């Protein structure tokens, strides 16, 4: 994946949590889309700088995508109060700014650290 | 960035807008309520407005008496950035007797969880 202060392992495990770390396209839930590996809406990619052409071919590339999450992070993570570990990325990136926050954020962590090889992530 | 004029059931005009130059994943909006006098011109009567902050983009505006008293409270409805695009909501009181206030919020709801329920409850 793209590197930055997010670790490989823990992409890997945000990549597992949203798609199974697949590329499978642009899925509607609420008339709002939510695209590829990382499961990145437009306001997503727009706040991660618009890295690529666009929101949607960005999304499909595990590359792209990741740079966008890894851009994300470099943004919000920090000045959120968000522990610069898997544990803030992964509550950022269900979460939104300040996901690390917000208690609808937990299980979602609680749920990541389950899939195989991803206990205790950093 | 957001920005959308609605007029109520009284004649009053409400405008709901993002704030500008911030980001789309967070920052704040603002309310704004007018007379609705002139309808040639509804936005020349400025009443009141507030401002609150935005935990991801606005998804809609809704209309629904949520007191009872047969007049529609506006509801705010933000969409979290993030993949679980978690659900806000701010309802605010607007008629010309009292003018504009908030009423009640909601917060982390699931996608497809009814935000007026929530407020309700
Ligand atoms: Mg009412």
């Amino acid at each position: 994946f793209a590197g930055g202060i997010v670790s490989q392992r823990c992409l890997s495990c945000i990549c597992k949590m949203e798609s199974g770390c697949r590329n499978v396209g642009c899925k509607m839930d609420m008339g709002s889309l939510s695209c590829g590996y990382f499961q990145i809406k437009e306001a997503y990619w727009i706040d991660c700088g618009r890295p690529g052409s666009s929101w949607k071919s960005c999304a499909a590339s595990s590359y792209c995508a990741s740079l966008c999450v890894q851009n994300y992070m470099k943004r919000y993570a920090k000045w959120a109060g968000c522990p610069l570990r898997c544990e803030g990325f992964a509550r950022e990136h269900n979460g939104g700014p300040r996901g690390c926050k917000k208690g609808s954020t937990i299980g979602y962590w609680n749920r990541l650290q389950k899939i195989s090889g991803c206990h205790g992530v950093q | 960035g957001f920005f959308k004029q609605l007029t109520l059931p009284s004649g009053q005009v409400v405008t709901v807008s993002e704030g500008r130059g911030e980001p789309a994943s967070t920052g704040s909006y603002d309310v704004r309520l007018y007379s609705g006098a002139n309808p040639q011109f509804p936005l020349d009567q400025f009443i009141d407005g507030k401002v609150l902050p935005r935990d991801g983009s606005i998804k809609e505006l809704k209309l629904l008496d949520l007191n009872g008293d047969k007049q529609p409270e506006l509801i705010v409805v933000v969409e979290s950035a993030g993949s679980g695009s978690y659900l806000s909501a701010d309802a605010f009181t607007l008629n010309p007797q009292e003018g504009l206030d908030s009423f009640n919020h909601v917060e982390g709801l699931a996608p497809n969880e009814d935000v007026i329920q929530a407020l309700k409850t």
